[PDB]
């Protein structure tokens, strides 16, 4: 038994957690996920990996999951691991609503999931979840928000951020193009396309290679929708002329 | 890689032997039992000048008639100290009387080898139990192997070998508490790397009729002269 | 259930995993605490000062109750767990003793939890160190420091995290009674100490002061800038 | 409730009334009491209505799993063993009184299963509050090896006796004919009763009802 | 390393841990069992490792039931545990079915219990072998042997321990099928004296037990005076 | 049992046990799935080692419900476990909602079970890939669930031996207006490209899914198509 | 009885391509009235409502646990629940407490999400369904409601006539019941719109 | 319910009535209360129908497994012990007396009464609600050395006398004769039952 | 033939996608040195197995590889003896339980599948090794007639017309391959001949074991030394 134990939750000689770092390596090669916060909403733009011609389309999306009435998330890393965490997020949100009869504040939902992730890195002997997430949501305390969390159990709030393939280069572009408090959903969508065009290495951006979701407030209610091919195609056209 | 309960070729438990090694890196503690009572002195071993000397507690009260000096991994000692306090209070509740020094030491010792894969390893600490019961002043010593024994004079910690030699050359059956207190401080000063003042050491006594008493700064200075 | 012994004794009498946990603390952000007359000063290196970050979401300085604050260094995810365990402890203590906990009482609870994770099957030790401050029921200032092994000590002034030695070495020669005489003088000692390791000292340092019967009063960019300006 | 079954020359006929009552008030005038267990096995339920419904659903589900694994047609004896072993476990608290009928490899089989878990294999049975009336018709006119039409008429007369004699039964007669070849579910095989035509009537105009507030929400 | 665990098969399809446990049995002293017409006789060459030990110390002949005797070889502590398992099995059978457990069924139960310690890394295979002898009017004389792997068989004559091969040759010369317990006791004693080594393992005590028509189906130690004749006869033989 | 994971992350960020499970799937017998306009076809090569085997004793195409069928590529005994678990999941869903479980819902639950075996203590991942077909709300579905627990919706796909060529063949032969009968023909042809010698009605299994339900094609029926 | 401790009445009526659900608004403990605007009808979709009568505490608990379950269902399945599926979901929820039941008898009313076919049903406290083609009632004045519904209900009623029918049925029924009343709320569910009306009722 | 079993040289005769009752209503007038636990071992049921049926099935299962493990036909005493064990363990919950009768090669024909967890071997046993009315009859009519034919006649008479007097008994008389040769079933219908003083 | 980590010690996947421990379990079946052959007739099923008892002090009657699972189901074990006994004990229990809960006798193929499923668990869990044995089952099914099933250490099971297991398994498969491509006497003679030909041995009555089930007499039966002799003389 001791001879086969891989010892996933122990400190290495230089105080590092190897399994957590190795899981971060996996997230770095996965599809690009970017989140941008604007004055009138938030958006999620993710590169699609499933692009084969014989693939069928019948779900809400591929990398964007609705968590509750006012929150959505995007994942990067192990697909099957993401399904487990996304289902857990939904339960946490519903449990909060059952108890207080109010939608769970965005940051509280992220923190609850990060607690589960941290637990895997400290005890149990299991390998950690190889997922990084981006959260977009609206709540009555802070309005429109954007969060990013990783396998170690750490999370942070952002105005614009990126995870996955070439996220370091995507973050650089965002720093020089994002205008604090002067961004709009239309202007955020253009930036997303611009950033996505650079990080991705396939010349023509293509509407079939991406998925975009926006979160806005309409008549006192949150509206989350995935942009259709037409709208996405038009956005790509704009960049060409841009 | 072996398990925590692996025996060595010479008949010893590796982990218990490694825990005894940890006791050697700890501060020196001295215990002396005489006819008038028992005194416990421990070197505070303050690491820096910005550190508050009062926060360091190497000598504690288990009960009114029993004192305890620790050496080694201080954090592990707290678990045992609390256990001992609970034992004596439980004994008081059940039998309406005080627990003897030997009994308390026995109860604390029974938690030494209780580890496996619940403690995952043995405690890295050595204890000195001093107090007064029906048999008079009593000094007991317990180590990581669960072995406990009554002693007349005992030193534990980093400089225990040197301290023991002095102790056995200057200890007799008739010596009073005053001599013990002075003798124990003399040896402490000789094996202490730093200078022995009234803020860098700890002293406590327990005599027949008097409760566990931790010497104050003023009382140490008087004796230190 | 995973019951493997993770923290065991090494041949020299050391606890390998505990020493590895201390290595993790060394890579953490520098935190500095200093005792004052009637206010405690806590200075933490903000480091990550990105322009796309929501600063409020990643605070190192936290409140444990209405009378006790704390700073940490090392694994940030481990820190969040310990902070929340202490919060529950403070609530429990107010419902069974009908009185707020003292600074040492919460430090003891936190230190005891850290020690428990160095002698328990199936788990590694917490990879953090904490600086705890505040004032007791009467009104005296306290500064405690716990580490991964579970040992805690009271200090006049202390530093933790990366380059803690350097800030500790410099703290001995600069800590006095005149230096911690006035409230605005307690903010001067900290900053200088932080400046010995914090790159581009100024907007890379977070600040917080705990006063008498006053809530976590975090300082602001311009508030801190004043002191930086003069200095 | 009146439920009844008989074994005839080529198969099984099950019967039931369609009245569901809450104490002394009719709640449902068309409750379906003959339930599918498997393609060639049906069940009539009496007793506690929520227990019957759950018990038969659980059994049908387990019997479908069984037949997916074995790859064969389920036996009536298996249904009786699953049902009776479940009911005995609950010591009568699950108040399901059932008539189980079906045709398998060994031929037609009829069983009565009672709430505590006891069972009996018989050529004709009746259950429910109208059971004595139906049983009197069977005792008086049952013969072994009847033809399909004679058995259908006999079972209808037995259910009808319960419908007219027992205040807990009413409505229509439903039947289920099971043979080696097919299953004929005849929901509403006979309709012996009906609401009267009604002489005059009542009419409410436009704003007969006074309204305090109104919100319209378009979809 | 393919021989560190019982849950690991080696490349040529062997469980080396089970085979290592069999080596322990081969280091032990010899014990033989002979089935005749009237019952079963057990004989053990109990080595006296010290003069300080009392006579009858570390016995290798057990009573697992009123009508069942057990002769063991190998690790005595492992064997004592197996004897307790067998006793409990016999007692359990009497409680559930109301009568004396048949020997074959008892041998099956114990063997499967033994077999359970040869599949995992969590436990290690038992280091002993044992024989089970019994006699009843209905079943007659029965003799079974179970080894560390868990395999059990019925025998006419059996031997376990270091000199199991030499003892077997001696046992084959006898015609136990038509013999009776009384005359077989002397023969068993004789064989043990022949296979006993003098150069090595000096000084041994002979243990004898039997069950059959002569003891009315009760397994017991052979009466001292009857064992005297056997010891005398065996000494003269060799 | 062991409480630690057997599948861990390597230095480059991979989970080698899952990759090794995929190698077992890739060396398995070829399986094809084609979604037509009014149905789905599941075809698999079932070549026995000898004529001693009873062809009609074991099947590779299995029904989960009346409207859901399954097929696999990889380790047969692992496949049996999942089939039994899928049937159980479908019945649990039916007990609660009183309606046949939608194909997508069943795939998600089966994939979740497979994901569990890549993280749970003392176990290896399943060495099988599944092809699930179904008909819900007047529409056909085709899903693929692999060892990691990931699942994809396909129009047409192939797994097992020579799956890469099979997929390329399908891309140059599949169209959206295809019919079930036409889909069945191109499904058998796909298997023929990687087949060894002589495709009969005893060495191949075909399952179909339409509005009537899911059913395994009888050998007589398969002979006619061949 | 535990079912008359708080009072209350709910009824659902089927019309021509539409459904109606109504309830009393009184919340009271035994003889004493506490409030006159207690909610008994909860939305469970665009064109799907559930009415709960019985013990007030269980009315709120059942509605909340059902909302919890329905929300999770909609996220996982990515679609709106069917009226009949909701009935099964509710029955399953009530049957779980077979021995220690929730004291409430739910009434479901709605139109199917794709075909807009009217659907109504009523369950008991144990979870036994009663799908009907005309109407369903639940509460302390069920006998009075049955009387009103049996003689007033007509097949193929349009939204206006259906409103009048259910309104008169509830008004006259709750007026003969001591612990039910203090206002009546009515929901008319059509394919394109939801109309909610509060009726002028007796407050004694 | 009336059940009876008699031992004879070479086997046993066991019989019972066919009435299942629920108060004053006859729910089953032709029920078979004689149930086989094994090839040559039978048990008569009395008391609660559900309890007796469940116990009989549990025992049949345990005996079947036991027989395949021991590679031989189970003894009658073993079957009685298994029934006794279940009956004693659940005495507080079970309300059924399972009378055991059969044949084995070691002890021949044996009859065991196992009511309430107590096991007793008898030359003849009677049970059920109707058995109280025939105690006097069996004590005066029973003779040692009876043949199987006489045993069958003795059993039929006793059951018939009980059926006439006991409201809970009636219908037909089921009869089984067990020997080394096998099991012989027999049904005495209502119009073929022994007639005694009736008016 | 690539390997990595602990793939040759526990049941985890190797780089090629193989399970070495399961493959080693197949080699453990051949350690006993015996061969078994099962043949399905038109209305019967016959199992023949080598009976080697060269110890001489052993009680011949207790040395057997033929077992009765239920009244109508027989089986022959090949491989590690103790592993076989536990598998036989498990099969007996599974059959008894099936009858108890479903009210009818377990079909041969259902029993084989149940045993195969239990074997599969050992190939997926690391803490326990697979059994080093093989089980062949025979019996009469009401509709399908005579059945012959076999399951191995991998958890794979199948129905056969004729099959074999053990040391000379491959040659038995070949021998029967031609023959298959039968009355009770013909089925029995075919089985004995296959075993004799692949082992190059002129069998004697006490050197083989025979088990049968027929449509006329479904009960699993073991032939006596005299019954086997009659067939042996007819083959000679
Ligand atoms: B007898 O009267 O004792 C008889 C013997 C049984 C069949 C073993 N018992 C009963 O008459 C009898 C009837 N019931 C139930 C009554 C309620 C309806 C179901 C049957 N239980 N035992």
């Amino acid at each position: 038994s001791r001879r086969y134990d891989s010892r996933t939750t122990i400190f290495s000689p230089e105080g590092r957690l190897y399994q957590v770092e190795y899981a971060m390596e996996a997230i770095g090669h996965a599809g690009t996920c970017l989140g941008i916060l604007a004055n009138d909403g938030v958006l999620l733009a993710a590169e699609r990996r499933n692009i084969h011609k014989l693939l069928d389309e019948v779900f809400f999306s591929e990398k964007i999951y609705k968590l509750n009435e006012d929150m959505a998330c995007s994942v990067a890393g192990i697909t099957s691991d993401a399904n487990v965490l996304t289902n857990e997020l939904r339960l946490i949100a519903q449990r909060y609503l059952l108890q207080y009869q109010e939608p769970i504040p965005c940051e509280q939902l992220v923190t609850a999931l990060c607690d589960i992730k941290q637990a895997y890195t400290q005890f149990g002997g299991k390998r950690p979840f190889g997922v990084s997430l981006l959260y977009i949501g609206w709540d009555k305390h802070y309005g429109f928000q954007l969060y990013q969390s990783d396998p170690s159990g750490n999370y942070g709030g952002w105005k614009a951020t990126c995870i996955g393939n070439n996220s370091a280069a995507a973050v650089s572009m965002l720093k020089q193009d994002y205008k604090e408090g002067e961004m709009t959903l239309k202007s955020a969508l253009a930036l997303a396309i611009k950033v996505l065009n650079k990080t991705m290495d396939v010349s023509k951006l293509s509407a079939e290679k991406v998925e975009i979701a926006t979160l806005t407030r309409e008549n006192g209610k949150t509206v989350i929708r995935v942009l259709k091919q037409k709208e996405v195609e038009q956005l790509i056209k704009n960049h060409e002329e841009e | 890689d072996r398990g925590v309960n692996t025996f060595s070729p010479e008949g010893r438990l590796f982990q218990v032997e490694y825990a005894i090694e940890a006791i050697k890196l700890g501060s020196t503690a001295i215990g002396i039992q005489t006819s008038e009572g028992v005194c416990l002195a421990v070197e505070k071993r303050i690491t820096s000048p910005l550190m508050e000397p009062s926060s360091i507690e190497k000598i504690v009260e288990i009960d009114a008639h029993i004192g305890c000096a620790m050496s080694g991994l201080i954090a592990d000692a707290k678990t045992l100290i609390d256990k001992a306090r609970v034992e004596t209070q439980n004994h008081w509740f059940t039998y309406n009387e005080t627990m003897t020094v030997e009994s308390v030491t026995q109860a604390v010792s029974n938690l030494a080898l209780q580890f496996g894969e619940a403690m995952s390893r043995p405690f890295g600490v050595a204890l000195l139990f001093g107090g007064v019961d029906e048999k008079g002043p009593q000094l007991f010593h317990m180590d990581p192997s669960g072995t406990f024994v009554q002693c007349d004079a005992r030193a534990i910690g980093s400089a225990s070998e040197g301290a023991q030699s002095s102790l056995q050359e200057v200890y007799h059956k008739s010596m009073t508490l005053k001599e013990a207190i002075k003798s124990s401080l003399i040896i402490l000063k000789q094996v202490m790397e730093e200078k022995l003042n009234a803020t860098n050491i700890e002293l406590a006594t327990v005599q027949p009729g008097q409760n566990f008493h931790m010497f104050t700064k003023e009382e140490l200075e008087e004796v230190i002269k | 259930s995973y019951d493997r012994a993770i923290t065991v004794f090494s041949p020299d009498g050391h606890l390998f995993q505990v020493e590895y946990a201390q290595e993790a603390v060394k890579k953490g952000s520098t935190a500095v605490g200093v005792r004052g007359k009637d206010i405690v000063v806590l200075g933490v290196e903000k480091k990550s000062v990105a322009k796309l970050q929501d600063e409020r979401t990643v605070r190192k300085i936290c409140a444990l109750d209405d009378n006790v604050c704390m700073a940490f260094a090392g694994l940030t995810a481990d820190a969040r767990i310990v902070i929340n365990r202490a919060r529950v402890e403070c609530q429990s203590h107010r419902l069974t003793v009908e009185d707020p906990v003292t600074v040492e009482y919460i430090t003891r609870y936190i230190a005891s939890l850290k020690q428990r994770y160095t002698q328990s099957n199936g788990r590694r030790p917490f990879g953090i160190s904490a600086l705890i401050v505040g004032f007791d029921f009467d009104g005296t200032p306290r500064l405690y420091q716990t580490d991964p092994s579970g040992t805690y000590h009271a200090w006049k002034a202390n530093a933790i995290g990366r380059g803690a030695k350097s800030v500790r070495e410099f703290l001995e020669k600069n800590y006095t009674d005149e230096a911690i005489e006035t409230d605005d003088l307690t903010i001067k000692l900290v900053i200088k100490a932080l400046l010995e390791v914090v790159q581009s000292g100024g907007k890379n340092i977070e600040l917080a002061v705990m006063r008498r019967d006053q809530p976590l009063k975090i300082l602001n960019p311009e508030e801190i800038e004043k002191y930086v300006a003069e200095i | 409730t009146t439920i009844a079954g008989l074994v005839f020359r080529d198969g099984v006929i099950l019967g039931a009334d369609t009245r569901a009552t809450n104490d002394s008030v009719v709640m449902d005038k068309n409750c379906e009491k003959i339930h599918f267990i498997a393609p060639k096995i049906y069940c009539c339920g009496a007793g506690v209505a929520a227990d019957a419904e759950m018990t038969t659903r659980m059994a049908a589900s387990n019997m479908e799993l069984h037949s997916l694994s074995t790859g064969r047609e389920p036996r009536v004896t298996t249904v009786t063993r699953l049902l009776r072993q479940t009911l005995f476990r609950y010591r009568g608290h699950v108040g399901a009184s059932l008539l189980v009928g079906g045709v398998d490899f060994s031929g037609p089989q009829l069983y009565s299963v009672h709430p505590h878990g006891s069972y009996s294999r018989l050529p004709f049975t009746a259950l429910g509050s109208g059971q004595d009336a139906a049983l009197a018709v069977l005792e008086d006119r049952f013969q072994p090896n009847m033809t399909l039409e004679a058995a259908q008429e006999l079972l209808v007369e037995a259910i009808t006796a319960g419908i007219l004699g027992d205040l807990g039964s009413g409505g229509s007669v439903d039947a289920c004919v099971i043979t080696g070849t097919g299953a004929k579910l005849l929901r509403t095989l006979s309709s012996p009763t009906k609401p009267t035509e009604r002489p005059s009537q009542y009419y409410f105009a436009p704003g007969t009802t006074a309204v305090q507030s109104q919100t319209v929400k378009p979809l | 390393g393919y021989d560190l665990s019982a849950s690991t098969f080696s490349p040529d399809g062997r469980v080396f841990q089970v085979e290592y446990a069999m080596k322990a049995v081969e280091n032990s002293s010899t014990a033989i069992g002979i089935r005749c017409k009237d019952g079963v006789v057990f004989g053990v060459e109990k080595l006296v490792l010290s003069k300080l030990y009392e006579e009858g110390s570390n016995k290798r002949l057990f009573n697992v039931d009123r009508h069942v005797g057990m002769a063991v070889a190998g690790l005595l502590a492992d064997a004592r545990s197996l004897a307790d398992i067998a006793r409990e099995e016999a007692s359990n059978f009497r409680s559930n079915f109301g009568y004396n457990i048949p020997l074959k069924h008892l041998a099956d139960r114990v063997a499967m219990y033994v077999h359970a310690y040869t599949l995992y890394s969590a436990v290690r295979p038992f280091g002993c072998s044992f024989m089970l002898g019994s006699y009843s009017v209905n079943d007659g004389a029965q003799l079974y042997m179970i080894d560390p792997s868990g395999v059990s068989y019925g025998y006419w004559g059996c031997a376990i321990g270091k000199a199991r091969q030499a003892a077997k040759t001696e046992i084959e010369k006898l015609q136990m099928k038509e013999m009776t317990c009384r005359d077989i006791v002397k023969e068993v004693a004789k064989i043990i004296y022949i296979v006993h080594d003098e150069v090595k393992d000096k000084a041994f005590e002979l243990e004898l037990s039997w069950v059959g028509e002569i003891t009315k189906g009760r397994h017991e130690i052979v009466p001292k005076d009857i064992r005297e004749e056997a010891e005398k006869y065996a000494k003269e033989s060799l | 049992g062991y409480s630690f994971s057997l599948t861990t992350f390597s230095p480059s960020g991979k989970l080698v046990q899952i990759e090794y499970a995929l190698a077992a799937v890739a060396g398995g017998a070829p399986s094809v799935g084609i979604k037509a306009a009014n149905g789905v076809v599941l075809a698999t090569e079932k070549k026995q080692k000898s004529i001693l085997y009873d062809e009609r004793s074991v099947h590779k195409v299995e029904p989960i419900t009346k409207h859901i069928g399954l097929v696999y590529s990889g380790m047969g005994p692992d496949y049996r476990v999942l089939v039994h678990r899928a049937r159980k999941l479908a019945q649990q869903y039916y007990l609660v909602y009183q309606e046949p479980i939608p194909t997508a819902q069943l795939v998600q639950r089966v994939a979740s079970v497979m994901q569990e075996y890549t993280q749970s203590g003392g176990v290896r991942p399943f060495g099988v890939s599944l092809l699930i077909c179904g008909w819900n709300e007047g529409r056909p579905y085709l899903f693929q669930s692999d060892p990691s627990g990931a699942y994809f919706a396909w129009k047409a796909t192939a797994m097992g031996k020579n799956y890469v060529n099979g997929k390329t063949f399908l891309e140059k032969r599949y169209n959206e207006d295809l019919e079930l009968e036409d889909a069945i023909h191109t499904a058998i042809l796909t298997l023929k490209e990687s087949f060894e010698g002589q495709m009969t009605e005893d060495n191949i299994e075909v399952g179909i899914c339409n509005e009537a339900g899911f059913r395994r094609l009888t050998p007589t029926e398969v002979k006619d198509y061949l | 009885s535990i079912m008359s401790y708080n009072g209350g009445a709910v009824m659902a009526m089927k019309g021509k391509n539409c459904v109606a659900i109504a309830a009393d608004r009184r919340f009271g403990i035994q003889a004493q009235m506490v409030t006159t605007d207690f909610q008994k009808i909860f939305p469970m979709g665009d064109r799907l409502y559930i009415g709960l009568a019985g013990l007030a505490t269980d009315v709120q608990t059942v509605a909340q646990r059902l909302k919890f379950r329905l929300n999770l269902y909609e996220l996982k399945e990515g679609r709106q629940i069917k009226p009949y599926t909701l009935m099964s979901m509710v029955a399953n929820l009530l049957y779980e407490k077979r021995f220690g039941p929730y004291y409430t008898e739910p009434v479901i009313a709605g139109l199917d999400p794709k075909t807009f076919k009217p659907f109504i049903c009523s369950l008991d406290l144990i979870g036994c369904p009663m799908v009907t083609d005309d109407f369903v009632v639940s509460g302390t004045c069920s006998e009075q409601m049955y009387g009103m519904c049996e003689s007033l209900w007509e097949p193929n009623m349009d939204p206006e006539h259906l409103f009048e029918t259910i309104s008169q049925a509830m008004l006259n029924a709750v007026d003969r019941d001591a612990v039910s009343g203090m206002g009546v709320i009515v929901h008319i569910i059509e394919k394109d719109k939801i109309t909610t009306r509060t009726l002028k009722a007796r407050m004694d | 319910t009336t059940i009876m079993a008699v031992e004879f040289d070479g086997g046993v005769v066991v019989g019972s009535d066919s009435r299942v009752s629920a108060g004053e209503a006859v729910v089953n007038r032709a029920f078979n209360k004689l149930s086989p636990l094994h090839q040559h071992i039978y048990c008569a049921l009395s008391g609660s129908a559900a309890d007796a049926q469940a116990m009989a099935d549990m025992a049949a299962y345990q005996l079947e497994l036991h027989g395949l493990e021991l590679e031989e036909p189970p003894l009658v005493l073993a079957a009685a012990n298994v029934v006794r064990n279940i009956s004693y363990k659940y005495r507080e919950d079970l309300s059924a007396h399972l009378m055991i009768a059969g044949w084995d090669r070691r002890d021949g024909g044996q009859v065991y009464g196992t009511m309430g967890g107590m096991l007793t071997r008898q030359p003849f046993a009677i049970g059920g609600s109707g058995s109280t009315y025939i105690y006097g009859y069996v004590d005066a009519a029973y003779k040692p050395g009876m043949s199987p034919e006489e045993c069958r006649s003795f059993t039929t008479n006793a059951i018939a006398l009980a059926m006439n007097r006991d409201g809970s008994s009636g219908g037909v008389i089921h009869l089984v004769t067990i020997t080394a040769a096998g099991v012989d079933y027999q049904v005495i219908l209502g119009n073929e039952l022994p007639k005694f003083y009736d008016e | 033939g690539s390997s990595a980590g602990f793939d040759r010690h526990i049941t985890i996947f190797s780089p090629e996608g193989r399970l070495y421990q399961v493959e080693y379990a197949f080699k453990a079946i051949n350690q006993g040195g015996l061969t078994s052959v099962a043949v399905r007739g038109k209305d019967c099923a016959v199992i023949v197995t080598q009976k080697k008892v060269p110890d001489k002090l052993l009680d011949s009657s207790t040395v057997t590889h033929l077992f009765k699972i239920t009244e109508n189901i027989g089986c022959v074990m090949t491989g590690m003896t103790a592993d076989s006994r536990s598998q036989v004990q498990r099969a007996r229990y599974e059959a008894a339980n099936w009858k108890y809960k479903y009210g009818y006798e377990i079909p041969v193929d259902m029993l084989c599948k149940r045993i195969a499923d239990i074997s599969q668990v050992y190939t997926q869990n690391a803490e326990m090794r697979p059994l080093g044995c093989c089980m062949i089952l025979i019996g009469i099914d009401e509709e399908q007639g005579p059945q012959v099933y076999k399951c191995d250490p991998a958890g794979y099971y199948c129905g056969f017309k004729a099959t074999a297991a053990g040391v000379k398994q491959t040659e038995s498969t070949s021998f029967l391959e031609k023959k298959v491509k039968w009355t009770f006497e013909q089925t029995v003679e075919t089985a004995i001949t296959c075993l004799s030909t692949v082992l190059s041995i002129d069998f004697k009555p006490s050197e083989i074991e025979v088990g049968v089930v027929t449509v006329e007499n479904p009960k699993f039966r073991i032939l006596s030394e005299a019954e086997i002799d009659a067939h042996l003389v007819a083959l000679a």
